[PDB]
């Protein structure tokens, strides 16, 4: 009952990236993906991984598949990559991806 | 670098002001031990913060009459109060005056005018005063100070004397008559001295050592033996002698202290099932749910780690690692399904279906509610699980609601048949396969028990160390503890005989409660301790005997009486001098 | 909306650290509280959540401090009492507003408090 993320991903403006979260055995259709900035409290970006809690950009989506729960994001600003985590529903405590830190070439 | 040295004799003083004549008296009284060491100082190119610990002794070489002061306390911070101490021109000026401190603190010295050193207004030492809670006022030599403080009274002592010696405490005894005691009540933890500047001193730290004092004709102490000091100086404490003639004296006693301790209780401690609660095939529905006994047993939540564990985990008394550290009383898991939402619905206080109907906990519930989905299992199409949507009040604490009785909704009594608002209460929860996280059943479970106050049945599992031999050790078997030496014996004990005794009703071997074995058990060492001594006259060499034990635990000769430590085994046979036990007989000479 | 924690705690190891989450903005009562740890440069890592109306304290074990989430109902504040303290406790604490029933989403935290946990003093 814990999840795997891939550490980094690097991608360019309007290139299309997508953070997996890999929970082991049996995973559950809700997930909450967060966006850490540097030295910031990490913000929710999807919930039931289907979501965007309000104001959050239409280019964060969520996903998942088998086991595995997908960050993807459309069309990046440079102003957006940061560090990702996505969050265990259910199954006792919360296990929190080990993060994504995005990078955005480019500049 | 502090440079140690070697205190000798010094630091001895009048514990009181009683007289006496020509009587040793022996007195038990925080002093500076013999030749311990000195954290000696200078004056050159010197003066920090020392601990100031049960009391201190010092001293300074003053051909120079430099080391005029001290400050006392624990904070200095000017809000407690601190000593102050100044001798300045013969006029002995003294504060406990409450004042605030200088980075160096101390008496100024412009060298050589009219005034020598003149800056006796130097008198930064500190910032200024605040309250002041009493007030007195009035290498050639040697000023040995000795300052304590017990029961509001700090306390000093003096001698003023002549030597010559440049580098150290000269070797010799004279002890020291309180000057004064001063009342104030501070707490002193530490102290600085204080100087005059443009010179040696030292520091002691008194010890509650026990001496034998000398007092002489004229009342004045001559002499002191330390009692702790060393074997002939643990005699002379016996004797209240400083003759010590010839002869084998017992002084002492000495028990091998334990390693550590040994705890042991009896492997696997039972167990108790929350699987057949947790991983039960059919649960039964929320709407009747388990209660379930479990008892004589031992917390066992480490089944509890491996799995995709549960989809919610709240329990609510205590703390969940006292679990395993705690036990409990009347344990019953609740072992039901409930649909998603509903593990908010199961809790104290709630409003809502499952609490207010088919499954309602009560406000004092000691223990769980853990959700996890079943989706993944008792999901089909499955109609059998059910809920009571509608009943007339709250469940009692831990009761149920069996009611297929019709809902009477009307004062049209509907008679086992339906009609008009007619109603049966409990309804049905339909398990779709596509169930979604708002859809999906929990299997939900709720440990029942009291916390505390009746006999463990769920125990918390209790930490059995591991086991050492032939090493004096405290122990724990089972509760039944003691302190030994647990050691391998053929000791055949009963299949349910747990201890062993003996004649004199001493316990004595046991078996391990986990691993089933005989272990001896064996008393640690005691001993007498024996100075074999040719008489003071003689020498000062004295050989310390320890009665039986075997020479470990303490030029050392095993005997048959003891363990012989400081004299030399001689072939050789000669008449009998010392005797000491099973025919050796120690002397002095080659 | 509003979560404001006591700020940080620098202890030695062993010693107790207990870290305000104070609620502003919302109902207390309608909301558990995510308590969420992050080892400085390590990942998000939950430590348990609590109950406004309740003893709702979960707690992953895992790094084991005695804890135990206390929410002040007068004030809204729900505590986490982290003992035992270990160097690698050393982390930034956030406080996570979380539902009061099966939906745990956490929206909205409290600023995050960094412990020292060390020998070595400020
Ligand atoms: C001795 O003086 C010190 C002032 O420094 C006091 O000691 C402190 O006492 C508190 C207890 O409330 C401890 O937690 C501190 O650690 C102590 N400080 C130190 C440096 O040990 C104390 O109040 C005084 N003793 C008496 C009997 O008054
Ligand atoms: C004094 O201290 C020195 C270390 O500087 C140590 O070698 C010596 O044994 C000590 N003497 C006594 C009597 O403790
Ligand atoms: C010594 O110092 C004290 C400080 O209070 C001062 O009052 C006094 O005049 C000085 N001189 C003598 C001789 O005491
Ligand atoms: C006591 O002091 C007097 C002073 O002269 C001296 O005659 C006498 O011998 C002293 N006796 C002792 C035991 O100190
Ligand atoms: C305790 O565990 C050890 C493990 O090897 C086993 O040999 C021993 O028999 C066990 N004893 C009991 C009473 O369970
Ligand atoms: C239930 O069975 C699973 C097997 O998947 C196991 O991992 C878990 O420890 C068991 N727990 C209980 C409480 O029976
Ligand atoms: C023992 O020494 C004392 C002095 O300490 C002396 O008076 C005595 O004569 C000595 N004993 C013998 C037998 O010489
Ligand atoms: C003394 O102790 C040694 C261990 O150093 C042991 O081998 C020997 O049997 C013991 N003998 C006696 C007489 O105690
Ligand atoms: C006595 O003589 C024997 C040799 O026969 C030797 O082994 C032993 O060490 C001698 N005794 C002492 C105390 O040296």
């Amino acid at each position: 009952i814990v999840l795997t993320q891939s550490p980094f991903q690097s991608v360019s403006p309007k290139e299309k990236v997508t953070i997996t979260c890999r929970a082991s055995q049996s995973i559950s259709s809700n997930l909450h993906w967060y966006q850490q900035k540097p030295d910031q409290s990490p913000k929710l970006l999807i919930k039931y991984a289907s979501q965007s809690i309000s104001g959050i950009p239409s280019r964060f989506s969520g996903s998942g598949s088998g086991t595995d729960f997908t960050l993807t994001i459309n069309s990046l600003e440079a102003e957006d990559f940061g560090i990702y985590f996505c969050q265990q529903t259910n199954f006792w405590p919360y296990i929190f991806g080990q993060g994504t830190k995005l990078e955005i070439l480019k500049r | 670098p502090p440079a140690y040295t070697n205190s000798f004799t010094r630091g001895v003083y009048y514990p009181d002001k009683v007289f006496r004549s020509s009587v040793l008296h022996s007195t038990q009284d925080l002093f500076l031990p013999f030749f311990s060491n000195v954290t000696w100082f200078h004056a050159i190119h010197d003066n920090p913060v020392l601990p100031f610990n049960d009391g201190v002794y010092f001293a300074s070489t003053e051909k120079s009459n430099i080391i005029r002061g001290w400050i006392f306390g624990t904070t200095l911070d000017s809000k407690t109060q601190s000593l102050l101490i100044v001798n300045n021109a013969t006029n002995v000026v003294i504060k406990v005056c409450e004042f605030q401190f200088c980075n160096d603190p101390f008496l100024g010295v412009y060298y050589h005018k009219n005034n020598k050193s003149w800056m006796e207004s130097e008198f930064r030492v500190y910032s200024s005063a605040n309250n002041c809670t009493f007030e007195y006022v009035s290498f050639k030599n040697l000023r040995e100070f000795v300052f304590k403080n017990i029961d509001g009274y700090f306390k000093i002592y003096s001698k003023h004397t002549p030597i010559n010696l440049v580098r150290d405490l000269p070797q010799g005894f004279s002890a020291l008559e309180p000057l004064v005691d001063l009342p104030i009540g501070i707490n002193i933890t530490r102290f600085q001295t204080l100087l005059a500047l443009h010179a040696a001193y030292y520091v002691g730290y008194l010890q509650p050592r026990t001496f034998l004092l000398k007092y002489n004709e004229n009342g004045t102490i001559t002499d002191a033996v330390d009692c702790a000091l060393d074997p002939l100086s643990e005699t002379k404490c016996t004797l209240k002698s400083f003759t010590v003639e010839k002869g084998i004296y017992q002084t002492s006693n000495f028990r091998v202290q334990p390693t550590e301790s040994i705890v042991r209780f009896p492997n696997i401690t039972n167990l108790c099932p929350f699987g057949e609660v947790f991983n039960a095939t059919r649960f039964a529905s929320v709407y009747a749910w388990n209660r379930k006994r479990i008892s004589n047993c031992v917390a066992d939540y480490s089944v509890l780690y491996n799995s995709a564990s549960f989809s919610t985990f709240k329990c609510y008394g205590v703390s969940p690692t006292k679990l395993n550290d705690l036990c409990f009383t009347n344990v019953y898991a609740d072992s039901f399904v409930i649909r998603g939402d509903e593990v908010r619905q199961i809790a104290p206080g709630q409003t809502g279906k499952i609490a207010d109907y088919n499954y309602k906990l009560p406000d004092d519930f000691t223990g769980c509610v853990i959700a996890w989905n079943s989706n993944n299992l008792d999901s089909k199409g499955n109609y059998n699980y059910l809920y009571r949507l509608f009943r007339k009040s709250n469940l009692k604490p831990f009761e149920r609601d069996i009611s297929t009785e019709i809902y009477q909704a009307g004062s049209t009594p509907c008679n086992g048949v339906e009609g008009f608002n007619c109603y049966f209460p409990l309804q049905s929860y339909g398990f779709q396969p596509t169930n979604g996280v708002g859809y999906q059943p929990y299997r939900v479970v709720v440990l029942s028990f009291e916390l505390l106050h009746a006999p463990a049945t769920v125990c918390g599992p209790k930490k059995s160390t591991n086991l050492v031999k032939n090493k004096c050790v405290n122990f724990n078997f089972n509760g039944l503890t003691g302190t030994g030496v647990l050691t391998e014996s053929n000791k055949k004990f009963l299949p349910f005989q747990q201890f062993g005794r003996d004649i004199a009703d001493t316990t004595d071997a046991v078996r391990d409660p986990q691993t089933l074995e005989i272990l001896d058990i064996t008393p640690c060492s005691f001993g007498g301790v024996s100075v074999i001594t040719p008489g003071t006259n003689t020498s000062n060499q004295v050989a310390v005997l320890y009665q039986d034990v075997n020479c470990t635990e303490v030029n050392v000769f095993q005997t048959r009486a003891g363990c012989l430590i400081g004299a030399e085994h001689v072939n050789n046979s000669y008449e009998c001098d010392i005797p000491i036990g099973a025919g050796i007989c120690a002397s002095y000479q080659t | 909306v509003q979560l404001v924690q006591s700020g940080a705690e620098v202890k030695k190891p062993g010693a107790t650290v207990k870290i305000s989450c104070k609620v502003s903005g919302y109902s207390f009562s309608n909301y558990y509280i995510h308590w969420v740890k992050q080892a400085p440069g390590k990942s998000l890592e939950w430590i348990g959540y609590i109950d406004p109306f309740n003893g709702g304290t979960s707690d992953n074990l895992k790094f084991k401090g005695a804890a135990t989430l206390t929410a002040d109902t007068s004030t809204d504040t729900a505590y986490m009492e982290l003992s035992s303290l270990r160097s690698e406790d050393t982390a930034v604490y956030y406080c996570a507003r979380s539902e009061y029933d099966p939906y745990y989403v956490m929206d909205y935290w409290g600023q995050g408090t960094t412990v020292t946990v060390s020998s070595a003093s400020t």
